[PDB]
């Protein structure tokens, strides 16, 4: 029955205040305090602040001067804000009940990216290998937001491929894909991958050819 | 500015022992606490209180808290047992919560295999950009856990690298690692490198324009 559920926004840029909400059922707010805790990229978990049942407030001090905390008893809301936002507010937010000094019941969590980027859309460009069974590629890019489709020759190249996971620096992002054909088949019958992008509204082919 | 460290990996075949530690100033003196998170879930609370399990939790998790280290033990761990574990804990001297860096547990079910790594060249299309990008793909690799490396002209080269992390495809793990750089500080150079090291064992391959 005790549960905590996180809404608000999950593309932000560095100028504004983040704003979530933390919504309790089951239990009354009246009679327990919310604790509000981060995790970047492969980071640690890292405590905000709490606030209590009484409506008392604690924060961290690396975070202190810029996060608040409020709540709304009779909606059974909590509240979280962070003004002056930069690249590494970019993170995974939990919030999570207090029980004396463990935490026992945790939100599913919600994703956070803080970035002034605008919607790119890639730039393909194919993998040949350089001089029993050949593999080829298709490099995505510069692009954002996520995701970007991959396909080869349209489905009917479902076997061998492997799509890796997309990394990313000055703020658009990278993604690869390959695949493994048989010997043989490749080039005398042609490889092409498709690359879709819904946020940019784009479609591009493109062909592996030796060099 | 009270800090828990913790033992960053802690390999272990399944059915073993596997021991994660916490330590800090004076740990026995507060109670500590552990939390499972399985990778893009929400943490779940496994221990409280050193050494006392919530309703749910399998009896194999078990915890202890005496000199200065807290201790999380998992008897005869499992595929379902594998994940990132915190430990955590109060402290009065500035009223605040505290976690520790995080000890990621991995539990080995299979033989460790080898990476196939392979270097992709520029693309003339994105040369005529008058930028270049370095393709190193790694493939078919075990435990989860790899390092790469760059090197022009034999010097180790840091600058404009990015790596994605590891991630399972069909029964093994795979990932690339990007060089970065313009068109002509690629044709410059006579020899590039990136070396995939795992386990005991450094996979290389070469790329000379």
């Amino acid at each position: 029955q005790v549960q905590l559920k996180e809404s608000g926004p999950g593309l932000l840029q560095p100028s504004q205040t983040l704003s979530l909400t933390c919504t309790v059922s089951g239990i009354s707010l009246s009679d327990y305090g919310v604790h509000w805790v981060r995790q970047a990229p492969g980071k640690g978990l890292e405590w905000m602040g709490i606030i209590g049942h009484a409506g008392g407030t604690d924060y961290n001090s690396n975070l202190k001067s810029r996060v608040s905390i409020s709540r709304d008893t009779s909606k059974s809301q909590v509240f979280l804000k962070l003004n002056s936002l930069q690249q590494e507010d970019t993170a995974m937010y939990f919030c999570a009940r207090h029980f004396y000094t463990y935490f026992d019941v945790w939100g599913q969590g919600i994703q956070v990216t803080v970035s002034s980027a605008t919607t790119t859309a890639p730039s393909v460009y194919p993998l040949a290998p350089a001089c029993n069974t050949v593999t080829l590629g298709c490099l995505v890019k510069g692009y954002f937001p996520e995701p970007v489709t991959v396909s080869w020759n349209s489905g009917a190249l479902t076997s061998g491929v492997h799509t890796f996971p997309s990394v990313l620096h000055s703020g658009l992002y990278s993604l690869s894909s390959s695949v493994t054909v048989p010997s043989s088949t490749w080039p005398s019958q042609t490889v092409t991958c498709n690359v879709a992008h819904p946020a940019s509204s784009t479609k591009v082919d493109k062909k592996i050819v030796p060099g | 500015s009270y800090t828990l460290t913790q033992p960053p990996l802690v390999s272990v075949a399944l059915g073993q022992k596997a021991t994660i530690t916490c330590s800090g100033d004076k740990l026995s003196d507060v109670y500590v606490h552990w939390y499972q998170q399985k990778a893009g879930q929400a943490p779940v609370l496994v221990i409280y209180e050193d050494n006392r399990r919530p309703s749910g939790i399998p009896d194999h998790f078990s915890g202890s808290n005496s000199g200065n280290m807290a201790t999380l033990t998992i008897s005869k761990a499992q595929a379902g047992d594998e994940a990132d574990y915190y430990c955590q804990s109060w402290d009065g001297t500035n009223s605040a919560w505290v976690f520790g860096s995080g000890t990621k547990v991995t539990v080995l079910g299979q033989p460790n295999a080898a990476p196939s790594v392979t270097l992709f060249p520029p693309s003339s299309e994105e040369l005529k950009t008058n930028q270049a990008t370095l393709v190193c793909m790694i493939n078919g690799f075990y435990p989860a856990d790899v390092a790469v490396t760059w090197e022009a002209d034999g010097t180790p080269i840091t600058q404009g690298v990015k790596t994605t992390q590891p991630s399972k495809s069909d029964s093994k793990y795979m990932a690339t690692s990007y060089l970065t750089m313009t068109a002509d500080a690629w044709k410059s150079r006579n020899t590039f490198i990136c070396k995939v090291t795992h386990g005991g064992n450094t996979v290389e391959k070469s790329l000379s324009p």
